[PDB]
């Protein structure tokens, strides 16, 4: 749902109603995803939802922020 | 001839919008305003509705591209080291600010606030952008600590360290300038590069209109949302402007031709407002592409193409992230202090001509040298700067003067 | 609404630029203007396309004559031929048929 | 392997429109043309021109 | 029509700008940008609207 | 990465020691004295 501070989605309005009210709610700066599952992971972008958060298939839908890439340091030295 | 004798390192700034404010508009409640008799006339129209939604996801949708290619394009992302010994070179103002709010570099905090910016309609609406501010900033964050540390390596294959003083001899080297010129001045070079950049700040600060280009295109957007907006409340030939007025007060029979006045003028000004936005949203992605070239062929790697990054000869660059652009630093070679001289083509020896291998030939009134020509560094002329190549005849401004053999000393001092 | 830059000014524009670039080469682009001899600055260039000094010294009066060869033919070639400038005609045209 | 004993200088002519032609049309007068009926009735439409 | 075709003169314009930059100011290496063959130097001449 | 030994063909001298920092001692083969020892 796009944009709402969803507390009253049933309101806002069959099989509708297991989507409608669900017990996966996370709520995201794009609106409120309902149907996924939130993860603390971080992995790379599937399909997006905005604000730097990307749902994807593992089953199950997972929402998890994005990850930029692998970190990596290279040693740096004067002589080197 | 004129060869200058000392130069000056610059620092230039360049800034290029890259997106736009993703935005979509209900086509079916801005003409109609919640109404079944409104909804059941505009039906008769056709597909011009979805044209619209279609037309305005299309252009949403190209921003987070053109961020994409703008950004991304480091396969890791690389760290600085904890300890900062970068042979006299001052990179605090670029570099992110550990104590601090977010992890915004000081640069990068006075851009986003000298920008001046965002509210809710009747069936408008705005999508966020797809990568956050920190996202992005950790992005330039990346290239900064892989150009600092490795050079132009990390944009090839793997990155590989090399030591910052080196890594600024290879680019003098790569515009006909010689290591020792770096490497015997290294000091002043440091001085003039933390002035430059310190000095950038300032400029930037004090000035209040530097920016000038991110901020039109938020105001022309803003004014035409603004516009699209206030056109709502127009007669357009019909008797009211508000639809409740003439549902009410006059039977449908005659106010369905007041209704479709109303949905003509209203479907025509929003056409309007999106073939503006079509064009402007081209206009956008150009400038975005030229964005990702000059990233991508100046960031990664030093440039040849004359005023392409910077005035003068390119060495460098740096990028800092903005609302809804990017800014470059680039970094120039600027000679000064030139004096004139008198050169010849060709120094004629033995009844054989000599030219160059790399420089000119210049003379102080008596004594002829050999010099490069960008910095005036005289040589002794011997056989191992110049290459013969037939008589002294065929070539016109030739001029008198010996060449010396090395060899010769060490063969009559030992037989 | 008649342009800002009148036509004599923009022939200013491209007598300095053509006289920046005979004397001075390409340096004015860079910094100071910088003074180096017109066969001086061709020996540069036939040296900046992988050619030694070697073939401008010994072939300078060659050169030069076939640079004012093509210079003249060039006149020739642009007046003879009626379709030659045919882009800026279109483009008169174009908004001159539009606003008709 | 060939390799050339000769060369030409040649020069070659290129041609690149860089400007149009400034213009400007009063929405007003072009579309009511001294009536002041057409402007009261063109005040309705809203904010075209 | 008078703003597409404005688009396409600027994105001329931008061309033209390019071109007297890289090649007027200085020697280019990138291949038949100026010229058919190794390129030594350019000389600009004005016209009525390019 | 092909390693050579440093000969002063592929070095060019320039100024002075004590001017550049980082600078470090080794030695730097001439090709001449051998030819020129074996001719006494
Ligand atoms: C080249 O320019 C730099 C600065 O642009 C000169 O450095 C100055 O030299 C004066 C005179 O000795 C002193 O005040 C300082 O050493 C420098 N001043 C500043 C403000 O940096 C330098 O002398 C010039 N010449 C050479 C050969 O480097
Ligand atoms: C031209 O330059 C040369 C070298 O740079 C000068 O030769 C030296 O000049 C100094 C000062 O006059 C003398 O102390 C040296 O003995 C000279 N070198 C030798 C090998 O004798 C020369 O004087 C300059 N000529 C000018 C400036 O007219
Ligand atoms: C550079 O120009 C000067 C004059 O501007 C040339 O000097 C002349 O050289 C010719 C050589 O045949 C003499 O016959 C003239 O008498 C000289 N003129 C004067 C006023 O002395 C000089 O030759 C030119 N240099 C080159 C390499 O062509
Ligand atoms: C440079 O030196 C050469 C060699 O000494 C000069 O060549 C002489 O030129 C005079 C001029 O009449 C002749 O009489 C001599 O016979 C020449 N000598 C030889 C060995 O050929 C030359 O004039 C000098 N100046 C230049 C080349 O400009
Ligand atoms: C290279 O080509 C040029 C012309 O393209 C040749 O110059 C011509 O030479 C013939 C015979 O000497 C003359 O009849 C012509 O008048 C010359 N033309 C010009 C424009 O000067 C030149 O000979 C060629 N080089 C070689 C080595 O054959
Ligand atoms: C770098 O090399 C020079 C010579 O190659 C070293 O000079 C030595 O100096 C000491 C006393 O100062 C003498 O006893 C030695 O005979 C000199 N030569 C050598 C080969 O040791 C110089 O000391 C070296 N640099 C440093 C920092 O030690
Ligand atoms: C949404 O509701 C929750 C709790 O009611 C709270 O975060 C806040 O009141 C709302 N957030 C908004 C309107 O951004
Ligand atoms: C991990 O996930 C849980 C449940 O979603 C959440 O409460 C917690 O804040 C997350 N982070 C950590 C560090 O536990
Ligand atoms: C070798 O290089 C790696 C990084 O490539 C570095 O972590 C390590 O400390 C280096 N070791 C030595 C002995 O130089
Ligand atoms: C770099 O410049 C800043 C400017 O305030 C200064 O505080 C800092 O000490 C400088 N860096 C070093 C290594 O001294
Ligand atoms: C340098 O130029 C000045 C005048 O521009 C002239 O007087 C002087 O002689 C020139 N220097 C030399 C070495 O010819
Ligand atoms: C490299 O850094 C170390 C410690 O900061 C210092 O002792 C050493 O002298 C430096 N190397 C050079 C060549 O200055």
């Amino acid at each position: 749902y796009q944009d709402v501070n969803c507390t009253e989605v049933p309101v806002a309005i069959p099989t509708w109603r297991v989507y409608s009210t669900g017990s996966n709610v996370f709520q995201t700066r794009a609106g409120c995803l309902i149907g996924a599952e939130h993860v603390n992971n971080s992995y790379e972008c599937d399909i997006p939802i905005g604000a730097g958060i990307c749902a994807s298939y593992q089953q199950s839908i997972i929402a998890y922020t994005m990850s930029l890439g692998a970190e990596n340091s290279v040693a740096y030295s004067n002589n080197s | 001839i004129a060869i200058p004798t000392n130069f000056t390192i610059s620092v230039t700034t360049e800034i290029l919008p890259v997106s736009m404010t993703k935005t979509s508009v209900d086509c079916t409640m801005y003409i109609c305003g919640d109404s079944t008799e409104c909804s059941n006339l505009l039906l008769q129209y056709g597909s011009f509705c979805t044209q619209l939604n279609r037309a305005l996801t299309g252009i949403a949708v190209e921003q987070d591209k053109n961020t994409q290619e703008v950004f991304a394009q480091v396969k890791q992302i690389y760290k600085t080291p904890p300890i900062k010994d970068f042979g006299g070179f001052n990179f605090s103002q670029i570099l992110p600010d550990p104590s601090k709010p977010s992890k915004r570099s000081p640069i990068e905090d006075l851009l986003f606030n000298k920008v001046t910016l965002a509210q809710k309609f009747n069936g408008l609406t705005v999508l966020p952008p797809l990568l956050t501010d920190e996202m992005i900033a950790q992005y330039t964050s990346a290239l900064l600590a892989g150009t600092i540390t490795s050079g132009w390596t990390f944009g090839a294959g793997p990155a590989l360290q090399i030591p910052f003083p080196m890594q600024m001899a290879y680019r003098f080297n790569g515009i006909g300038v010689t290591q020792n010129v770096l490497y015997e001045n290294q000091k002043l070079i440091a001085n003039q590069f933390n002035s430059a950049i310190g000095k950038i700040q300032d400029s930037l600060s004090s000035t209040p209109s530097a920016l000038g280009k991110l901020q039109d295109v938020v105001n022309q957007n803003a004014q035409a949302l603004n516009t699209l907006v206030k056109q709502l409340s127009s007669n357009f030939g019909a008797i009211s402007s508000v639809l409740n007025d003439i549902l009410s007060r006059l039977d449908p029979p005659e106010a369905e031709v007041q209704i479709d006045r109303l949905i003509t003028g209203r479907l025509q000004s929003l056409q309007t407002y999106v073939t503006q936005q079509l064009i402007r949203a081209a206009e956008i992605r150009a400038s975005a592409n030229l964005a990702a070239t000059k990233m991508s062929e100046c960031v990664l790697g030093q440039s040849k193409r004359v005023d392409f990054c910077g005035k003068g000869y390119h060495l460098m660059s740096f990028p800092q992230s903005a609302p809804h652009g990017v800014v470059f630093l680039h970094v120039t070679y600027v000679p000064a202090q030139e004096k004139n001289f008198t050169t010849a083509p060709a120094i004629c020896h033995d009844g054989k001509a000599h030219f160059p291998r790399e420089g000119v030939f210049v003379s102080n009134g008596t004594h002829w040298f050999v010099t490069q020509r960008n910095f005036y560094e005289p040589q002794i002329i011997t056989t191992d700067n110049t290459f013969v190549s037939g008589n002294c005849d065929v070539v016109i401004g030739i001029v008198n003067n010996t060449v010396y053999d090395p060899l010769q000393p060490e063969l009559d001092s030992f037989k």
